[PDB]
Formats: structure tokens, C-alpha cells, sequence
């Protein structure tokens, strides 16, 4: 399946 | 559709952030309307 959205900034 | 073209709202445990699909940018600040 398509990957999870990118993570947010730190 | 309440965000500028290309943006989506993502929820995580700490809150909601924003993802710009064309670039892969993510940010905490709302990208506008």
C-alpha cells in the first residue's frame, strides 16, 4: 500500500 | 478543501500538522486558506 504521510517537524 | 491547493491536514498524537503533497513538506503552521 502507499506509505504513511511524512512525519512532522521536530 | 479548506486549505490551499496541495495541502492536507494530518493528525498525530500531539496534534494536527500539514503536508504539502507536491513537495513532501510538512509543517505545524497552518498553510492559509
Amino acid at each position: 500500500p502507499p506509505p504513511p504521510p511524512p512525519p512532522p517537524p521536530l | 478543501s479548506d486549505l490551499p491547493a496541495g495541502w492536507m491536514r494530518v493528525q498525530d498524537t500531539s496534534g494536527t500538522y500539514y503536508w504539502h503533497i507536491p513537495t513532501g513538506t510538512t509543517q505545524w503552521e497552518p498553510p492559509g486558506r
